[PDB]
């Protein structure tokens, strides 16, 4: 009943002593089948080991059992036949990372994908390094801006920390991730290495084309410095697709062991959850729950606990993780949602109503909450956006008696009309992220109400001829606003004028 | 792999696996008749009470089987055949399978002497002139270059007799039979 | 029952329930 | 390379044979013999002494254990080219249209890897099919993966014959249907109207339709793996032929059906729900191959079937993932009455931006869905009070909402034996102009039922003087 | 003794014993590795087989490759020298801080008290806090648990809890976080610091810590609640001490329970969970009773997933709970820091027979007017009689001065804010709302009890109120 | 010694002694390892017999001899109970002192049939 025990490898251990085949640096490929082969020898092979087939081909072998090498297939299981010579490499599988993997799509092995000429790379990581501890670390002390006024006011983001971009299919949650990298573009430009930034994409089992509509979406916004994308799609295997994030997090990791700050967007992780189903699966470890085995919440802790703001001996270097999920149907109780949500430090939630309802982008809150999300404000953004959050939160209580509220008393109706102004201010045009400032200034006028006699189908329009007004004649205020970080009462008495004289002049 | 040498008959499980690996190796080194009755010489040693006894029992430390299975083989000067075959049966632990193992290559050496084994029953004690008779013309009827294995069995409750089974095909003039023929036949 | 119908019913109650209190404010 | 083995166990497609001399690789395609018919094995996995576990395509009735197979180093081969245009073939490559044998010069084979990210193309340019809620609420791309849901009844198949009828008469290049585990009347009907209509021509080469049908009777090698043979054959019409080509699979869930029957009989642990675990992958294999390049151009309209209206589901959840513009084909607006049940609340586009096909498109199509999306909050207002307390401007939208599901249907021009209606052909600047003239506030007086079955504005002010006087 | 792995999947690596063997539940150093590997024995198949839960990242490990055996199940350094150490759950030092240099070890996997070495007596189990000694009041052995969040309180409580227990009483503590977050568990540690439980100074901290993360595999965050059990169990039977087990998470001990016995290749149970899930929270949480020495105690913070109660980890949970003190935001909106919800609050201990009579009447008491206050609340919002009676003005004027006075100003919170923290006593808690439950107190307005320690402070506020 | 009426762990897992030989003895019957516990041969099977223990698994290793007592699953029983706190296995817990039973009630017997029952 044995695996090993097969009459090939018993007649040539019977009828004379080998020798020859070496049996630990080499070894004799046993049964092969969907994406795994069961290889035989390699008694000197370490566990999570890469090693390499005769085709030309490379594979990642786990479990060992205690004649058998379990050796999953990086790549077409079309040419590896029974009887194949695998040979070891004898290193845990590395990513090549560097300063030279910027602005190139690579594949999650860190090879050239976009045929753009090799990667430069000088120093190859180890893959699946431990996450730095308690000490070496520190908390969120950047503010990490999305650019999407929604995202930085109510649940901002952390240099130095993780959030959970989460929703169903085609509600917002990529269009959030282009955001979140084109914004960027603004603190690449220029000075201030503690603001430069590198975006990380990692696309797992996407379409490829869509993969090539990001990168043209990237580069015709010159978003190809901060950036690497790298892309295990859909038709690459299961173990490819199974180490994308990795390999993106250790191009990350060593970003923040230099000192510098980079974010990491996990695109599709819960196809990654998926890959690693299959190939567990097919190695016949004991499903869990849902088909997924025991050690599915160990994978993504082990992924996503690698982002922390480090302590100032350790350079000063922070990530951000960006894991991203599909729901299905708002089933956010299913197993990935549930680990990935008891792991992350935040989640950014998208229901869909919203979004067909008509608020744009798709962040509809309520169960969307940032665990760390006021010190990681600017302090403008922090004076604001907590008093517009206290705003929402009295407004969402009472929408349901709102589409009755004509025929209620005058204090719900100031508060239902204030909510209906701020929510309106919160949508915002795809692939076009606002900066610190002139959100600070929009979300500002909201609540200070300089908008609540406004038709609210008139509040969007008054938001770009606003933006257009404040960047045309006001450019030092913008400038007071993100040098002091703040508004210190002159940007308050400058923003009442001329938002007085702005509502003089509007129609 | 190497070329597997193909065995006669293919018989499966697990006895039947290193029973085909012994057979293979044995065909590639061409003294199939020598590793056959070494093994029926080891099967006549691993029914000793002693041997059988420190075998079957566990907490006898695996080690000191493969140990004492090669102080055996090298007393009694094996063949390298059926001396790597019990190292490799005490390596497994299926030492329990090792007769079943010997029985199943010595059907396989059987069937490659070209045996057939031949099953009559005639359901009553038979004379020798019949017997005589019935192995002529089974001798005839089986095939060219063959020899023949024949048993008899009886009892009373099949009356008439003489079915035959010889090569998976069997032949059956039974009384009982033929009145279940008409019994099908008599019912419609 | 199923899961998705008894999903469909807790919606639509949940909702007749926030539109009585609006009917009783 | 012609290596002879070993039938020793069979059960359906999956079917063990032995070989000794000669193992061929997974993914392959084996001959057995000893059949009056040809049957043909697609290898995979090689167990030991050596063993492949094939999945066998025909019906398995009467296969001895111990047959002898040919190997042949094919995936699997079928014959490809301009002259298997006007005829049906199965996957192993075999004309099931009783019209000859296929001669062709070149063959292909069935497996390939999906190309390369350096050949993807980029361009995204709209495709108007003549039907209202296509055109405006999830429009679709000349080179992008179409693809429209629904369970059973729901109207896919009647779509499908409109989307074959009003495009693929509108192409001067070729098309590719396949039919992979699609009942056989309904691609009966198909063959004939395609005759019938006259884009397949039996007198001599002027065809443009290319027909793979694998029927939903046969063993699961001969329903995965006949999408494969459709994306074979439309990808010659795309790699060297340099043509833009259109595939239309209907129905890409007995791919997914089939793979989930072999996986219970290969020895693989079954997954979640209770498909493969290879589910993804192949999936993404099947669905990456087909996708537009920088050699050519191909557009495929899939029909994708959901079991019992369940879209959370994950092979329906993955085919999402793999789309570009789907459409969902609801059935609670066909217990409404409109067909087919489109949902587009529901629905997706990656063309749908201002700078792609416009600000007016865009704005009437979020107007649109915005007020379709509010009519069902105020529906369930409505739902314990009626139509009495809502407002003046809460009724006039709940009428007006109403009013543009009501315009939403359309007549198809095959569908003019299910309803009656002639059926007609609606541009794209007339959607715009309707649905904009419904939202401007032009039509608030007339009755619902005059937009109903309707092309045009026009054909509506045509209707309400009908009903009216 | 020395074996050798012969098949490793993450935490399960398998050992070949040929000589003398480790029993079920047992500690083995694989060597060759940087770090050391500590397994756990379990399941002896043949050849001396073991499965051993294998506890860090087995990356690097051969066929073969060899095992020294240590005996005991695992040994940790327990003692008073670990207090404002953080460990994991082999025992080591993960503050950076050299080793914890300490006399004596102790084996997790220990058992349970013996039916003799029990305590018949339900002592109260008095914290300090007016709110909790007043309406869930704790027990000594008790297994309590708060369910408190991201906004509430928790941390600011679980420091006030320290702090008076270590007051009040002369018990130490100790904090296991499992599955704790590595930033959670840094801002905790800089938390604790900054506040004052923990002193890197010198010897004078309050609590032990043992983080066991989540990037850990399952079988190294299933023991970090039988370490900090440990070190609990070391201050309860050598100290006879009254000790406070703070366990930040049940849920993740069970889903780390749950994921072990998924690796292991078990059968999984009901709704995906484990088969052992009520006997391995039997061993944990029938090891945190009462013994007739010492008194520890847990309080600890609980996940229900789904918002559902009937799922099997809340369902043997709450078949060990006893007091279940609820945290939330609506009355930390109403100002009231932090908002432990006694409505809500069900304790076990809340009996006459066991807390007295004076203690149970005033709960009552207190309980049946807030519960009144938020019915004529409800109906004051709604405005029907719109002040209903005097007797409605009379309760709903006692009730707001009493959700007022359940505030109490911390000492934790004392660093920053000026508002000094006080220790409010069983006794004064009882005079204090027996008085203003009786009238005596009525002519004060309510902002005079609001973040105030005992009563007779309240009346001092009321005075210093009246300029 | 013997695998008459001793045997010998093969293998204790989860829940499970898969114990060697032990030929003498029946089913259903408490069984004693000689670290002191006490167990229940459940499925006999040719190679091995399936004790359930009656206690952790950590005390016994593999190879632990294991011994029969003769009798099926029993419980100590009698009025010498009264008053008393008892382990399931019939052992006092409450550290008073042994206890004084005589009679050995066997703990899986048949219900009574209808005959002998007479109703409420
Ligand atoms: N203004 C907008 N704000 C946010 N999201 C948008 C906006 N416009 C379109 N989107 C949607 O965001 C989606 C991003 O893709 P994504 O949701 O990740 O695809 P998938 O359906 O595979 O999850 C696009 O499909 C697009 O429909
Ligand atoms: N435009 C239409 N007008 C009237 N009926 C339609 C229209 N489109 C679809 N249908 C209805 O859809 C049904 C056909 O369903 P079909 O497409 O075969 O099922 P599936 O959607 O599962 O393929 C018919 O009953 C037909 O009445
Ligand atoms: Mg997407």
């Amino acid at each position: 009943t044995g695996t090993a025990e097969v009459s090939s490898i018993l007649e040539e251990r019977i009828l004379g002593a080998d020798t020859s085949v070496d049996l630990e640096e080499t070894g004799r490929v046993l049964s092969i089948g969907d994406g795994i082969a069961r290889v035989h020898g390699l008694r000197n092979v370490q566990a999570e080991e890469m090693v390499e087939f005769s085709s030309g081909l490379k594979g990642m072998s786990l479990n060992l059992e205690p004649d058998n090498v379990g050796v999953v297939v990086f790549g077409n299981d079309k040419l590896i036949k029974e009887g194949d010579i695998v040979k070891r490499t004898g290193a845990i599988v590395d990513v090549p990372v560097g300063e030279e993997l910027l602005g190139r799509v690579v594949d999650a092995l860190g090879n050239a994908i976009d045929g753009k000429g090799p990667i430069g790379s000088k120093a190859r990581r180890r893959v699946g390094l431990k996450a730095p501890g308690i000490i070496p670390r520190i908390s969120v002390r950047e503010p990490m801006q999305t650019g999407i006024k929604a995202v930085d006011s109510l649940v901002p983001i952390g240099r130095g920390q993780r959030e959970l971009i989460i929703g169903d299919r085609q509600t917002g949650k990529t269009s959030i991730a282009i955001d979140t990298i084109i914004n960027q573009k603004r603190f690449n430009d220029g000075t201030d290495e503690k603001k430069k930034l590198y975006c990380i994409y990692v696309a797992i089992g996407q379409k490829r084309s869509t993969v090539a509509q990001l990168v043209k979406r990237l580069t015709d916004a010159d978003a190809m410095k901060y950036t690497i994308v790298v892309s295990a799609t859909a038709s690459d295997a299961a173990p490819l697709q199974y180490l994308a994030p990795y390999s993106g997090c250790s191009m990350g990791e060593y970003f923040r062991d230099n000192g510098k700050h980079a974010l990491i967007i996990y695109d599709d992780l819960s196809k990654q959850a998926v890959a690693y189903r299959q190939m567990s699966l097919l190695l016949r470890r004991p499903p869990g729950r849902e088909a997924y085995p025991g050690d599915v919440f160990y994978l993504h802790s082990r992924l996503l606990e690698r982002a922390a703001k480090m302590n100032d001996a350790f350079g000063g270097g922070s990530l951000t993780a960006l894991p991203v999920i599909e729901t299905q149907a708002g089933d956010v109780s299913a197993y990935i949602p549930t680990n990935v949500i008891s792991i992350t430090d935040g989640q950014i939630f998208l229901e869909t109503e919203l979004f067909y309802k008509g608020i744009r982008p798709a962040i509809n809150v309520g169960l969307s909450v940032s665990r760390v999300g006021s010190a990681a404000q600017t302090r403008a953004m922090k004076q604001v956006a907590g008093t517009m959050k206290l705003e929402l939160a009295q407004y969402r209580e009472v929408a349901a008696f709102a589409q009755f509220g004509s025929d209620l008393d005058a204090a719900t109706q100031q508060l239902l009309s204030r909510g209906v102004r701020l929510t309106e201010l919160l949508k915002q045009g795809q692939y076009s992220p606002m900066a610190i400032e002139e959100q600070v200034a929009v979300i500002y006028a909201g609540v200070r109400g300089y908008l609540d006699k406004l038709e609210p189908s008139k509040i969007t329009k008054f938001e770009n001829a606003f933006l257009s007004h404040v960047i045309s004649q006001h450019q030092t205020l913008l400038g007071k606003i993100r040098t002091d970080g703040k508004i210190s009462e002159e940007a308050d008495a400058k923003l009442k004028e001329i938002v007085t004289n702005f509502l003089a002049g509007f129609e | 792999f190497a070329k597997l040498v193909r065995p006669p008959v293919q018989i499966y499980g697990i006895e039947g696996r290193y029973a085909t690996a012994l057979y293979s190796a044995a065909s590639k080194q061409n003294k199939l008749e020598q590793v056959e009755k070494e093994l029926l010489r080891v099967g006549q040693i691993l029914k000793e009470p002693k041997m059988a006894a420190s075998l079957m029992n566990p907490y006898v430390k695996r080690s000191v089987k493969v140990k004492s299975l090669n102080d055996m083989t090298a007393k009694e000067k094996f063949s390298p055949l059926t001396s790597n075959l019990i190292n490799l049966l005490a390596e497994n632990g299926r030492l329990n399978n090792t007769p079943a193992v010997i029985s199943a290559f010595s059907t396989m050496m059987s069937v490659h002497r070209g045996e057939v084994p031949c099953t009559v029953t005639t359901a009553s004690p038979l004379d020798e002139a019949t017997l005589t008779e019935l192995k002529t013309v089974l001798k005839s009827f089986l095939s060219k270059g063959q020899v023949l294995k024949l048993e008899v069995k009886i009892d009373p409750s099949i009356m008439g007799g003489m079915i035959v089974r010889i090569g998976e095909k069997y032949v059956d003039m039974s009384a009982k039979t033929k009145i279940q023929k008409l019994s099908r036949a008599m019912r419609e | 029952a199923t899961l998705k119908d008894i999903t469909r019913r807790l919606k639509s109650i949940k909702n007749i329930q926030k539109i009585t209190k609006s009917m009783k404010m | 390379g012609g290596a002879t083995g070993r039938i020793v166990a069979v059960i359906g497609a999956v079917v063990d044979v032995q070989f000794d001399e000669g193992l061929p690789p997974i993914l392959n395609a084996l001959e057995v013999q000893g059949r009056e018919t040809r049957l043909v094995l697609e290898v995979a996995q090689h167990l030991g002494e050596s063993t492949v576990r094939t999945i066998a395509m025909d019906g398995t009735e009467g296969l001895v254990r111990g047959q002898k197979v040919l190997d042949s180093g094919a995936p699997i081969r079928i014959p490809v080219g301009p002259e298997t245009l006007g005829r049906i073939m199965n996957v192993i490559g075999e004309p099931i249209d009783e019209r000859g044998p296929i001669k062709t010069k070149q063959f292909a084979a069935i497996h390939a890897e999906a190309p390369e990210f350096v050949e993807m193309s980029v361009e995204q340019e709209i495709l108007v099919t003549g039907i209202k809620v296509v055109d405006l609420l999830a429009p679709y791309a000349k080179g992008g993966k179409i693809g429209l849901f629904g369970g059973a009844g729901v109207g896919k198949t009647v779509l499908i014959m409109e989307l074959i009828n009003n495009v693929a008469k509108a192409h001067g290049g070729y098309s590719v249907f396949a039919g992979v585990g699609e009942r056989t009347r309904e691609g009966n009907d198909l063959y004939h109207e395609m005759i019938e209509s006259g884009v397949i021509n039996l007198k001599d080469a002027t065809s443009k339709v290319a027909l793979v049908y694998g029927q939903m009777n046969e063993p699961p090698g001969a329903r995965a793996r006949v999408a494969l043979t459709g994306l074979t054959v439309a990808e010659y019409f795309r790699d060297q032929e340099g043509q833009d080509v259109l595939l239309f699979i209907d129905n890409i869930f007995r791919f997914t059906q089939a793979g989930s029957e072999v996986s219970a009989l290969l020895g693989r642990i079954p997954s979640a729900v209770g498909y493969q675990p290879t589910l993804a992958t192949d999936m993404g294999t099947m669905q990456e191959r087909i996708t537009t390049t920088k050699k050519g151009s191909i557009t495929s309209v899939q029909a994708i079937y959901v079991p019992a209206d369940d879209l959370t589901d994950p092979a329906p959840a993955t085919t999402f993932a793999h789309l570009d513009a789907t459409t969902v084909l609801s059935r609670a607006i066909a217990e409404l009455g409109i067909y087919p049940a489109v949902d587009p609340l529901d629905s997706t586009s990656r063309i749908m931006d201002p700078n792609i096909v416009g600000s007016e498109h865009y704005d009437v199509a979020r107007g649109v869905q915005k007020i379709l999306q509010d009519y069902k909050s105020l529906q369930d207002i409505i739902a314990i009070l009626g139509m009495d307390e809502l407002s003046e401007e809460d009724k006039l939208t709940v009428s007006r909402a109403r009013k543009i599901q009501r315009f939403l249907s359309q007549p198809f021009q095959v569908a003019e034996v299910f309803t009656g209606h002639l059926g007609k052909l609606v541009p794209l600047k007339e959607t715009i102009k309707g649905f904009q003239q419904i939202l401007a506030g032009e039509f608030d007086h007339l009755p619902e039922q005059a937009f109903y079955m309707v092309g045009p504005i026009e054909e509506a002010v045509a209707k309400a003087d009908k009903l009216a006087e």
